RNA sequence: AGUAGUAACAAGAG
RNA sequence: UAUACCUCUGCUUCUGC
């Protein structure tokens, strides 16, 4: 018999010319289940595994157990290491001054001039953000109203001035603060009359309680990290545990990392910010120069590396030590500000998730442990992985059930930063006037060094000096994951090179299906991402027309949209099949209506409703582009353009597409989950929020478009409009006199 | 019991596909096996629990 | 049982 | 206790840069 193997294409075709297809993207990523305390535990201790030999000392603020290993004992062994000596940084700081002259204090400006601009609602534009008050994530826009709405009762109101500057300057006052209120919704009872048998009905109405907190306990809330599981994470066996930051930090993370991504665009030898094509561009000709400048008659050795345990190792305090060199020309005010984000990273808390669940086979029982009563049970309960990670975090463990990690840097957030710290290596280029050249590229923890020299021989010596060269500045390089080779190939973020990028279309595959926005955005989206990768990642026509086939199916099948004149049935499929007999012109009908599909390679950059537009009856199109529908909603500038999108790589960022506004342009209901639990109350508060609102777009509809300015009171400015709107429609007649007082004696108790 | 159930359902002349929750289709299904959730001071109480 | 795989679900709540 | 062969829920019991 015949045995296929499929590897056996490797032998015809090269690794990296057909790499698409050692990427399973047509199968299920890793899901984390249950608790995330086992993996959140194990990265507390393994950050002070490579901390242990540093300084211990106990903090005078926090009472908690803290390490430092920057400036420790140098290390013996290849084991991960912590151990940084300040010297060896600021020397490869001045280095990269040297080699690129007054970007520091140009940066710093840019910078500093960017914060003075910068509004408060900019810490609005977040992911799911620590809470402090309710001790819960929640959205980055609630998380900081609370916050907010609590400084104004502690009586700092930086916040309305309008500029980030006063706000963070409240951040660090209100430590000082030696109580901290903050509103606690509690439920109360009210009698409200009804047509009942005793004519009357309870209904809980939610009042705001003012509830205190000591100085040490906002201090520690301030300084906590809410720990997580990394879910759908591709190529990895075993799960890793991530870590959300507070409002407080955030504030002074954006000002640094916007400080190291001005350094880091003029950087040469840097990935980042740049990405798509503007990454490539710079790679290749990176990869052009640094392989036609290698002495002739010698080697050029590309090596495809990767650092192990990158966040467990970097220190805050070597971070400080960045900024203050950056920040030496910049004014005193600046040089403080900058310094207080990694201050605060120094002296940091982990909250250890939800805790561990504990059943009885026999009894079939289970009940969920909190993190603060870990040490209520006897360890010997417990299962030997978990008994032992609980006895290492003894030592960092703190009664309330957070762990005091100093070292590292759990949640990352500094990933600009962290690339000119690698940077900074890679500008050193040579140690002790040997005969070797390096210089390589610097993607956060990803890197590819290029080693020109004599023999081979003398570039593994050159090599070796990088990976010692490293080691000074927290930066281990794993010897597992790196290999070396000679330059004409190599891999560098998941792009990989063979005399130039070559095309790797399992990356995007993901992407081609429904997106899950609606009906008329999805569609938009579907062949946006068809054209693109028509583009960028090498799909040829015949490929692209089947992404346009297996589109509509997945489309038809999630929509429930089949052709009118197909025969499937569905509670939707029923008025589709009547639609397709009134209307005339069936051409014109979109897809989601049961309409045929008219996409091919050339019109894939034109919406859907313009194409149709003319092949629609006049009824038809009248039905589907009602101006006033009732589907369709409150319009945001970000809900009709833009749209999320996931690719299997770097954060979640957000693409545009071109689409009509429709009956099929809906929104979906609100998860209702919400009116079982306490939050309840939270609901009202939103409502009262969007009446207010609501109001305001009325009075200036200019608010929807761009954003509105004014430290003055919200009421204020509508008031002195409405006065306006009435005395000139009067004057000029829209007004008349029964109206006009009734108007002015409304506004007239305002 | 459970397939004869299918081809049974499957076969008849009712609009509906539904399945009576018989012993063989419980077990099957795996009916009531999740673990009864109890309060922590109760379960760090127990011993037996781990 | 089974899914699944370093921990869960195999319904939860009033 | 009881209403409860009733009622509500299906991402909102922690998803970061």
């Amino acid at each position: 018999g015949m045995n296929i193997n499929p590897y056996f294409l490797f032998i015809d075709v090269p690794i990296q010319a057909a790499i698409s297809t050692t990427f399973p993207y047509t199968g299920v990523p890793p899901y984390s289940h249950g608790t995330g305390t086992g993996y959140t535990i194990d990265t507390v201790i393994r950050t002070h595994e490579y901390s242990n030999k540093g300084k211990q000392y106990i903090s005078d603020v926090t009472g908690c157990t803290m390490v430092d290993p920057t400036n420790g004992p140098l290390p013996e062994d290849n084991e991960p290491s912590a151990y940084a000596q300040l010297d060896c940084v600021l020397e490869a700081l001045d280095r990269m001054d040297e080699e690129h002259p007054g970007l520091f204090q140009a940066a710093s400006q840019n910078a500093m001039e960017t914060l003075m601009v910068t509004t408060v609602d900019k810490l609005t534009q977040g992911r799911q953000t620590f809470d402090w008050t309710v001790c819960r994530n929640q959205p980055a826009a609630t998380a900081l109203n609370t916050t907010i709405t609590s400084f104004r009762l502690n009586d700092l109101n930086g916040a309305d001035k309008g500029g980030l500057i006063p706000f963070c300057q409240d951040i660090i006052d209100s430590l000082d603060r030696p109580e901290m209120t903050f509103f606690s919704v509690k439920n109360i009872k009210k009698k409200l009359p009804a047509k009942n048998r005793k004519g009357f009905l309870i209904k809980r109405i939610p009042m705001k309680v003012k509830d205190k907190i000591t100085k040490v306990e906002y201090i520690k809330r301030a300084l906590s990290l809410n720990t997580m599981t990394k879910d759908a994470e591709r190529g990895k066996l075993k799960r890793r545990a991530i870590a959300t930051a507070g409002i407080q930090i955030r504030g002074f993370v954006l000002v640094v990392e916007n400080l190291a991504k001005n350094i880091c665009e003029n950087l040469e030898q840097s990935g980042l910010p740049v990405g798509g094509n503007e990454k490539k561009a710079k790679l290749s000709n990176a990869v052009a120069k640094m392989l036609s400048n290698c002495p002739p008659g010698g080697i050029s050795m590309t090596v495809t590396g990767d650092n192990t345990k990158w966040n467990e190792c970097l220190n805050p305090r070597i971070f400080l030590a960045m900024t203050e060199r950056i920040t030496r020309d910049s004014p005193i005010w600046f040089r403080d500000f900058c310094s207080i984000a990694p201050v605060l990273f120094s002296n940091k808390i982990a909250r250890l998730g939800k805790g561990f669940m504990i059943t009885s086979k026999t009894k079939r029982l289970k009940a969920q442990i909190p993190c603060p009563d870990l040490f209520s049970i006897p360890l010997e309960r417990y299962n030997e992985e978990t008994r032992a990670k609980l006895k290492k975090l003894k030592p960092f463990f703190n009664e309330e059930g957070t762990a005091s990690l100093s070292p590292g840097m759990m949640m990352g957030m500094f990933n600009m930063l962290s690339t000119v710290l690698g940077v900074a290596a890679l500008g050193i280029k040579n140690i002790g006037n040997k005969e070797y050249l390096w210089d390589g590229l610097q993607s956060s923890d990803d890197f590819a060094l290029f080693v020109n020299a004599k023999d081979e021989e003398t570039c593994m010596e050159g090599i070796n000096d990088f990976y010692r060269t490293c080691k000074l500045l927290g930066i281990n390089m794993s010897k597992k994951k790196s290999y070396c080779n000679e330059t004409g190939m190599f891999e560098f973020t998941s792009m990989f090179y063979r005399d130039g990028f070559v095309s790797n279309f399992a990356m995007e595959l993901p992407s081609f299906g429904v997106a899950g926005v609606n009906e008329s955005a999805d569609m938009a989206i579907g062949m946006t991402i068809i054209k693109n990768n028509m583009i960028n990642n090498g799909m040829g026509p015949a490929t692209a027309q089947t992404a346009i086939q297996l589109f509509i199916a997945d489309y038809r099948y999630t929509y429930k949209c089949h052709r009118g004149d197909s025969k499937v049935e569905g509670k939707r499929m029923k008025i589709i099949k009547e639609l397709w007999e009134n209307t005339k012109g069936r051409d014109g009908l979109l897809v989601a209506d049961g309409g045929p599909n008219i996409y091919n390679l050339r019109n894939l950059h034109i919406p859907e409703i313009v194409l149709k537009y003319n092949l629609m009856d006049p009824e038809y199109k009248g039905r589907l582009l009602h101006p006033q529908n009732p589907f369709v909603g409150h319009l945001s500038i970000e809900g009709i353009k833009e749209a999320d999108i996931t690719p299997a790589h770097g954060p979640v960022k957000k693409m545009d597409y071109d689409a009509v506004s429709g009956t099929h342009s809906w929104r979906t209901k609100r998860n209702r989950s919400i009116l079982n639990t306490d939050q309840r109350n939270m609901i009202l508060e939103e409502q009262c929020y969007a009446k207010c609102c609501n109001l305001f777009e009325a009075c200036f509809n200019s608010a929807s478009y761009r954003k509105p300015v004014g430290q003055h009171s919200m009421l204020e400015a509508m008031a002195h409009r409405l006065r306006m709107d009435a005395r000139l429609d009067y004057e000029s007649g829209r007004m008349s006199k029964d109206d006009f007082e009734k108007a002015m004696a409304h506004l007239g108790e305002i | 019991k459970l397939w004869r159930d299918c081809v049974n359902t499957i076969s008849n002349e009712e609009m509906s596909n539904e399945l009576q929750k018989t012993n063989y289709a419980k077990w099957a299904t795996g009916d009531g096996l999740t673990y009864q959730k109890i309060m922590k001071e109760v379960a760090i109480d127990d011993e037996t629990m781990c």
